[PDB]
C-alpha cells in the first residue's frame, strides 16, 4: 500500500514495487509563481509536458569500494530534452523536481544508501586554501563523485545529513527512493546556468555486500522538473 | 501540523500493551521520516505535567546575541615614513572570519535579519596619558569608493552614513537593516557570482552588507598609539530557514568551507569523534 | 521603539510557533501510531 | 527638564542585552518577504529529527565506518555485542549529532531521548537483539541476565527495519548539566548496552557479518537552558584571507 | 528623580539620525510660504524624465557629436549600427542622464526602463531599424538574426519621429546592485544593439548621413534603495575662494 | 495628476495587439513630453502586484543627511609674535566649499528648509595630555559686526545666540531656522545682487545664511595645539523646486560655476562619459 | 517634539504626494495612450 | 489638430500649421498676483494689451556650425516697446511668457534644436575662477551664444537639460515651438534690471544639413509678456 | 519518448502504452513502411538499472 507507487508526469511514467512512502521536501509541493511573489514583468512561458516529465541520466556502478555520488540541479539537466532548450534560451527559470532514486539486487545482498537533497550545498576543497574552480562544481549530467562523505565534502558531516530531505534505499527493504521538491530560493527564479538550488547526493553509509553471484549493481536517477516557468527570452547560450 | 508550543510536552501515564498488529517500537528509516515512538508505548510512563518553558532556543534568542565579527588595531601616529594602516583602515564586512559566530550562522540555510552594530575601541601608548581621541565609522557600500587617507575629502560623507564617537563615550551602536536584494541571506551559495567562468565560487556579493572606513579624526600626536577598535554583530527580527549539518573541522578561510580536519581526534578529517578502545569500552565507567 | 524605522525596534522574542514535522515527518502519507509503518 | 540619576551599568555594552538602535538608513524599504520552504522558529524542532550516532569510535575504523556497527554470527550465547556511553555533553558516539550539537550550545537540558537502530543486513538475515538503558548509579552491565533488569526492548529484524528504544527522562532533578566531570550525579545518564538476544542467523549466501546504524534523537518534552559557546569550534589565528578584507 | 541608564550609543553623532533640536532663534518667524511652480517630493519623479544617452562615447567625437549616433545608406544587408552597455550604475553611454545621475547616488535599484529615439533625418528620409534588448547570460549578439530573438520593437521612420523600446524588469532578484564588477549576476542588464530591419534611404537632395539622438528614463515601476556619496563628484583641494570665506 | 504614491506601481498582464490605428510605442520627442508607452503595450507582461517601497527617494530623506560643510584648524597658543587664526575665526557660512552636498543641492532650483547644525572638535598637542577646552560658537549675522580677537568684548553676545560646549562633550547642535527673506532660498541664482553693474554675479546674500564666529573661551596653555573644529549642515522640512542637470565638471570657485573639465575623460569638456573603440564595441562583454 | 518652535522638530518624512506629469507631461493637451501624438 | 495651432494676444497674432503640441511650464499656466500672497503695497498697473502682446527679436541665421543661442527675460524684452517702458519706470516688475521659437526649411533638409527654458540660468565662465562680468550675462535683445553647449555654459550638460520645460523643433517634424511660461521666482515681484527669471535656449543638437540648394535658414524669436504687473513707479532709469 | 520504467515485483507485467499520436484521423497501409501516413516510430526497451 505505501511499498507500491507510480509516478506520472508528461508522457513518462514510474512504477516500484518496493518504495519506503515518500518524501515531500519540508511538507511542501511544487507551485506556479504567484503574482505577490513575481519580479520579471514579462509574460513567462510554461511549456508543462515538453519539461515537467521524467528524465533519466546515464547510470553509476555501486562497488565495493564506493565513495558516493552527486548530481547538482538544474545543471545536470541543462542540457537534456526541452527542459535544457528552455534554459539556454531563457536568462530566468524556476521549477521544482521529483527525484526518484532507483536500486535493485537480491535478497542476498546488503547495502545501505543515502538519498538525500541538499540545499545550497557548497562545496569545500580538501586540504588547500584555493576555493573549488568551475569545473569541479559543474559536472552535468554525467553528476559528480564525493572526495570526503564523511564530512560532505564541505567541512559538517553525513552524520547530521538527515536534516535535510531524504530517505534511504536499505537493500533488504526497498529498491527506490522518492523525493518531491519544491523551488528552493531567496529568490523566485534564478539564472539557471550559475546557480544550483539543489543538490542530490546518494552515498553507500553501509557497503555492498554478498556472498552470492556477483553481478553489476547499478543506480540510477531519474529526474523530473516540476511546474517549470521561464523568462527573459533571448538566443540561446 | 503547525502550533503554539511554550512548554515541554507533558507525559500521559500508560498501562500493560499486548495487541496484535500494534508495533509502535517498530520503525522504517528508509521512509526519511524520525522515528514517532512514544515514551508512552514504550515503556508504562506516569503522568507529568511539564512547566519546562522552551522560550532560551527560541531562534531570536539563539543567534541574538552580539558576537566579534572584526577586530582591528593600527598604529596612530606621523606616518611620513610608513609604507600599513596610516590613521585609518576599510575593512569589507562579512560574518566569516570570526569561527564561534560563523558556526552558529551556519546552522542555517538561508536568513533574514536587521543587523545592530557595536563598535569598541582601546588604546595604548607605544606613559603620560590616554587620548580621547574621536573616531569616525564610515558606511561605504559593497565594492564603492573608499577614502584612502586619513585626511581625504572622501570623508565628507554628503551621503553615506558615518558615526563619530569618541573613546571615552560607550561602545557607539546602529542598526543596519536587513539589506538583501532577495527576501533573505544566503549563508551558502552553491553557484559563481558572475557571468563568465572565472567568477569566485560560494560568494554571492548580494550577500555583502558592506565597507565600514574606520579613521581617527584627530591629527597625529607627537608619540605614537595603538588603537584596536572591535565590531559586534547582533541580528534581530530573525527569521531562518532549512537547519544544515553542524562543522566540524576547523575553518580554513573566510571565502569557502575548505577543510583539512585536525592532525588528531577528536575533529580530525577520518575520525570526529575520539577514540576509545572498544565498542564494548564504556569511558568514565563507573568504578 | 521611538525611532521612525521599525527595522530599529528591539528584538522580537515572542514566536512560539512551531512545525517539527516539516523536518521529522515529511512523508506524503502520514504514519499511524502502532500500525506498521511498511505495508 | 527632567531630573534624572544614572544607575550602576549605565554606559556598559552587554552583548545579550536587548534594546532599539539608531537606524542607518532612514526610509530604507527591506526586500518584501516571500515564502521559502524550511522555515525554523525553535532549535527544538532541529534536534527532534535523528541523526547517525558515532559508536564505532575506535582506532582502525576511518571515515563512515565509525557510523556503522558490524554484527557477526556468534559461536556462544547471550554474546554482548556493544555499549554506548550516554552524557549528550560530553565527546563520544552522541556528540556529533543534531541533538548533540545543538545541546552543546547549552549547559543544561531535560527530556526524553530516542534511539533508533536500522538493520542493514541482507533480507534472507534474521536475529533477535536486545537494547537496554541502565539508569546511573553502578558500572555498565557486561551481561545480559543484568542489563536485562533495565529499561529496553527485544528488537526481531524483520519488514519493519528499524528498533527505537526510548531513553526516558529519569532524573531526579528536572534538569541534568555539563560540568565537565562525567561521574557528577548532575551529569551522568546512565548506560545503553545491546546484547544478542537470540543470534545473528544467514544462509550461506548473505553475508555472515552484517551493520547496524544507529541513529539519536530527542522528543518534544525535551528542554535546553544557559546558552554558552560551544566547545566543538575554535581557532587560534585568523583564518586565511581574513586580514584581506582590510585590503 | 528618575532612575536612568545610558546604552550603547550614547553621545554619538550619526550623521543619519534624526532628532529634533535647540532652535537657534527663539520666535522665529518664517517668510510665508508663496506657491512657486515645479515642486518635486519624490526623486522617482525626476528619474522619470527621459534625457540623452551619449552613445557615441568615442576619441573623436567631441561634445554633442557624442550625443548623436549617425547612421548612414547602407550598401549590405541586415547591418548592426551601434549597441549601448546597460549598467545604469557604470561608466557608459546611460551614466550622465537623470536616471543614471540620481540612480548612482543609490546602491540597488528596480524597475523598466524606456529608451526613445528620435530621427532627425530629413523629411524625405525612409527607413526601418530594429531595436533589441537582450537579458543577460552570453556575449552581446553581433547579428540581426541572433537579437532578433530577445525584446525588440522595429522601427518604421514617419510622422510620429520617435520609437520607444522598454526594457522591462527582468530580474531573479528583487532589485540587482552595483559592486563595481560589471560582469556580476546581480548587475549585468544585458545588451541593447541596433540593426537595419530594411535601410536608410534618401533622394539625392537629403543628406544621406542621418542621427538619431537616443533618451533614456525610468518608468513608475522604478525603485532605488541604498544611499551613498556619488561617483561622479569629487575634490583633492579647496576650492577657489573657500578659504577666503574665514577672512 | 497629484496622488499619493508609497509604492512602484504594479503590472498588469497584457495579451497580444493587432489594433489599425493604434501604435503605443510611436511618440514625438518634439513636444516636450515623456514617453508614454507602457510596458504592457510594448511586450506581453504577466500581473505583478510590486510591493517596493519609494520612501529612500523622498525628498527629504535624500537630502536629510548631515553633510560637512566647513572645516578650520587652527593654532591655540600664545599669540604674541603672530603675523592667521589667533585662538578664534570667523567663517561667512555658504554650502559651496565642499562638494558632495553642494552637487545634491544644485538638483534644485529652489530650496525651502531648516538646518540643523552640528559641531565637532578634535585637539593635537604640538606629548603630554589634551586639553578639555570650552568653545564658544557666536551666531552673526550676514555682513555683521564679527570678534577681531580672542578676548574682544564682542563676544559678550548680548543679543546674538551663542552656544558654549566642551571638547569631552557631544558635538554641540542646534537648528536654524529657514530664514531667507523670500520664500525660498535659491540655489542659483541669475542676476546681480546690487543696484549698480560691477556688484558680484550670482550671489545673493539672501542666500546667505551668516557668519559663525568660533574661538577658544580658556586663555592660551603653556604649549601650543593644533584645533579643528568641522562644521555640518543637516536640512529637515524640506520643499523642492524645478530639479536641474547634475554637474559634471569638476567645482572650480564657490563664488561661481566656472568650469575647465578634468584633463582627460571622464568629466572633461568635450568628454563627460569615457570613451569606447566604436559605437559597436561593447565594454565588459560576457566572454 | 518639545521645543517651543516648531521648525526645531524632527525631519518630515511623510508626504508621498507625486505628480511626475508636472515635468514628464508638461503638455497642454494630454496625450491618449496608443493614438498617434501627431495629428 | 495638434499640429496646428493659433496665439492671439492684445493686438499680435501668430499661426503655425507645423506644430507639435505646446508647453505649459511644469504644467503652470500665468496668472495676476492675488492678495494673499503680495508683499508691495501701493496700487499696481495692469496695462494688458499694451504689454501682454508678442515682441519679435532679430532673427539669428543656423549655419553648419552654430553653438547654439540664448535670450534672458526680461532683459531681453527690457528695452522693446510698452513693456520696456514700464520696466523703466517702475522698480518692481512681474509677468509670465508665451514663447514661440520659429525655424521653418525643407523637406530635404535635416537638424534639430533644443528649446528650453531654463529658470535661473546662472552662468559660468570658462577656464578661470574670475566670475562673468556684467556685459557677458546682459545682452538684451540680442542675445547671446554659447561657449560649450555641451555643458550648458554652466559646468553641467545640456544632455540633462529636459529636465526644464522644452520642445524640440526638428525639422522634418515641426517648424515650431511653444512654451507657455508662469512667474518663476522665490519672491511675488523683483526688480527687472538686475534678475532674469528664465533664459530661453535653442541649441542645435543635430546640426543643420542638406544636399539641396543652400539658403540662408533663419531662427526667430517672439515672445509675449503675459499678465503683467508693475509696482514703486518713479522715473525712468 | 513516451515511457513507463518497470520494477519487477509481485505484479509480474507491466503495460506500455502506444497512444494515438498522429496528424491524420487515421493511418494507413500502402506498402511503404516509411510513408508518413504509415509508420508509427518506434518502441525501444534498455536496461533502467
Ligand atoms: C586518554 C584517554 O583515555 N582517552 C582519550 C580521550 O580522552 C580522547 O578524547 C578527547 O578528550 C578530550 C579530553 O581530553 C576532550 O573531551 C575531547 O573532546 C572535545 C571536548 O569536548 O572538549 C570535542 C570538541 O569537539 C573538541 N574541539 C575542537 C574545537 O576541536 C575539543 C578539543 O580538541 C579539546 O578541548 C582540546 O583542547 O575536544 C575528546 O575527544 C581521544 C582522542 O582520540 O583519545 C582517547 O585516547
Ligand atoms: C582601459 C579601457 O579599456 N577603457 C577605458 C575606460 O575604462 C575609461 O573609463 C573610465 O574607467 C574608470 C575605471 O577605470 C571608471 O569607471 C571611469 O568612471 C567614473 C566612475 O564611475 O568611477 C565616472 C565618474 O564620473 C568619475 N568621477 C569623477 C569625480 O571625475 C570617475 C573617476 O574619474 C575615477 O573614479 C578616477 O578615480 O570615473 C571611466 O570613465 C575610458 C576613459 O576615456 O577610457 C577607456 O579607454
Amino acid at each position: 500500500s505505501d511499498r507500491v507507487l507510480q509516478l506520472k508526469l508528461g508522457n513518462s511514467a514510474i512504477v516500484t514495487q518496493e518504495a519506503a512512502n515518500y518524501c515531500c521536501a519540508y511538507g511542501e509541493w511544487p507551485n506556479y509563481l504567484p503574482d505577490h511573489e513575481a519580479v520579471a514583468i514579462d509574460k513567462p512561458t510554461q511549456p508543462e509536458t515538453s519539461t515537467d516529465r521524467f528524465y533519466t541520466l546515464r547510470s553509476v556502478k555501486w562497488e565495493s569500494n564506493s565513495t558516493g555520488w552527486w548530481w547538482k540541479l538544474p545543471d545536470a539537466l541543462n542540457n537534456i530534452g526541452m527542459f535544457g532548450q528552455n534554459v539556454q534560451y531563457h536568462y530566468l527559470y524556476r521549477s521544482g523536481f521529483l527525484i526518484h532514486v532507483q536500486c535493485n539486487a537480491t535478497k542476498f545482498h546488503q547495502g545501505a544508501l543515502l538519498v538525500v537533497a541538499i540545499p545550497e550545498h557548497q562545496r569545500g576543497a580538501h586540504d588547500t586554501t584555493t576555493s573549488p574552480g568551475f569545473n569541479d562544481i559543474m559536472k552535468g549530467e554525467r553528476g559528480g563523485t564525493f572526495n570526503h562523505p564523511y564530512v560532505l565534502d564541505d567541512g559538517t558531516s553525513i552524520a547530521c545529513a538527515t536534516i535535510f530531505p531524504h530517505q534511504w534505499i536499505n537493500l533488504r527493504t526497498n529498491n527506490s527512493a522518492t523525493i518531491v521538491l519544491p523551488w528552493m530560493n531567496v529568490a523566485p527564479m534564478d539564472f539557471p546556468l550559475r546557480h544550483n538550488q539543489w543538490t542530490l547526493a546518494v552515498i553507500p553509509v553501509v557497503p555492498l555486500g554478498t556472498r552470492t553471484m556477483s553481478s553489476v549493481v547499478p543506480i540510477t536517477v531519474s529526474i523530473a522538473p516540476m511546474c517549470c516557468e521561464f523568462n527573459g527570452l533571448r538566443h540561446a547560450i | 501540523v503547525e502550533s503554539i508550543i511554550k512548554t515541554a510536552t507533558d507525559t500521559v501515564k500508560s498501562e500493560i500493551n499486548a495487541e496484535l498488529g500494534v508495533v509502535p517500537s517498530l520503525n522504517a528509516v528508509e521512509t526519511g521520516a524520525t522515528s514517532n515512538t512514544e515514551p508512552e508505548e514504550a515503556i508504562q510512563t506516569r503522568t507529568v505535567i511539564n512547566q519546562h518553558g522552551v522560550s532560551e532556543t527560541l531562534v531570536e534568542n539563539f543567534l541574538g546575541r552580539a558576537a566579534l565579527v572584526s577586530k582591528k588595531s593600527f598604529e596612530y601616529k606621523n606616518h611620513a615614513s610608513s609604507s600599513t594602516h596610516k590613521n585609518f583602515f576599510k575593512w569589507t564586512i562579512n560574518t566569516k572570519s570570526f569561527v564561534q559566530l560563523r558556526r552558529k550562522l551556519e546552522l542555517f540555510t538561508y536568513l533574514r535579519f536587521d543587523a545592530e552594530i557595536t563598535i569598541l575601541t582601546t588604546v595604548a601608548v607605544n606613559y603620560m596619558g590616554l587620548p580621547d581621541l574621536t573616531l569616525q565609522a564610515m558606511f561605504v557600500p559593497t565594492g564603492a569608493l573608499t577614502p584612502k587617507e586619513q585626511d581625504s575629502f572622501h570623508w565628507q560623507s554628503g551621503s553615506n552614513a558615518s558615526v563619530f564617537f569618541k573613546i571615552s563615550d560607550p561602545p557607539a551602536r546602529m542598526t543596519i537593516p536587513f539589506m538583501c536584494i532577495n527576501s533573505a541571506y544566503s549563508v551558502f551559495y552553491d553557484g559563481f557570482a558572475g557571468f563568465e567562468k572565472n567568477g569566485l565560487y560560494g560568494i554571492n556579493p548580494a550577500d555583502t552588507i558592506g565597507n565600514l572606513c574606520v579613521r581617527i579624526v584627530n591629527e597625529h600626536q607627537p608619540v605614537g598609539f595603538t588603537v584596536t577598535v572591535r565590531v559586534y554583530m547582533k541580528p534581530k527580527h530573525i527569521k531562518a530557514w532549512a537547519p544544515r549539518p553542524p562543522r566540524t573541522m576547523p575553518y580554513m578561510s573566510i571565502a569557502n568551507a575548505n577543510y583539512k580536519g585536525r592532525d588528531t581526534a577528536p575533529n580530525t578529517l577520518n575520525a570526529i569523534i575520539g577514540n576509545r578502545a572498544s565498542v564494548t569500552t564504556m569511558p568514565h565507567n563507573i568504578v | 521603539n521611538f525611532y521612525k524605522d521599525s527595522y530599529a525596534a528591539s528584538a522580537s522574542k515572542q514566536d512560539f510557533s512551531q512545525d517539527p514535522s516539516k523536518f521529522t515527518e515529511p512523508v506524503v502519507e502520514g504514519l499511524k501510531a502502532g500500525a506498521p509503518v511498511l505495508k | 527638564g527632567v531630573p534624572t540619576y544614572l544607575l550602576p551599568g549605565s554606559g556598559q555594552f552587554l552583548t545579550t542585552d536587548d534594546h532599539s538602535s539608531a537606524p542607518v538608513l532612514p526610509c530604507f524599504n527591506p526586500t518584501p518577504e516571500m515564502h521559502i520552504p524550511g522555515q525554523i522558529r525553535n532549535m527544538l524542532e532541529m534536534i527532534q529529527v535523528e541523526s547517525m550516532m558515532e559508536i564505532n569510535n575506535t582506532d582502525g575504523a576511518n571515515g563512515m565506518e565509525r557510523l556503522r556497527v558490524d554484527i557477526s554470527v556468534q559461536a556462544d550465547l547471550d554474546q554482548l555485542l556493544f555499549n554506548i556511553p550516554l552524557d549528550i555533553q560530553l565527546d563520544g558516539p552522541l556528540r556529533n549529532t543534531l541533538v548533540g550539537n545543538i545541546s552543546r550550545y547549552y549547559t543544561h537540558w531535560s527530556g526524553s531521548l530516542e534511539m533508533t537502530f536500522m538493520f542493514c543486513g541482507s533480507f534472507m538475515a534474521t536475529g533477535k537483539l536486545i537494547l537496554c538503558y541502565t539508569p546511573p548509579g553502578g558500572s555498565c552491565p557486561t551481561t545480559r541476565e543484568t542489563a536485562m533488569l533495565g529499561t529496553h526492548i527485544v528488537w526481531d529484524f524483520g519488514l519493519q527495519s528499524s528498533i527505537t528504544l526510548i531513553i526516558p527522562w529519569i532524573s531526579g532533578s528536572h534538569y541534568r548539566m555539563f560540568n565537565s566531570d562525567a561521574k557528577s550525579t548532575n551529569a551522568n545518564v546512565g548506560y545503553v548496552t545491546c546484547f544478542m538476544q537470540t543470534n545473528l542467523i544467514v544462509p550461506s549466501e548473505s553475508s555472515d557479518t552484517c551493520s547496524l546504524i544507529g541513529f539519536i534523537a530527542a522528543k518534544d518534552d525535551f528542554s535546553l537552558r544557559l546558552m554558552r559557546d560551544s566547545p566543538d569550534i575554535g581557532q587560534s589565528n585568523h583564518l586565511h584571507g581574513a586580514e584581506a578584507a582590510y585590503q
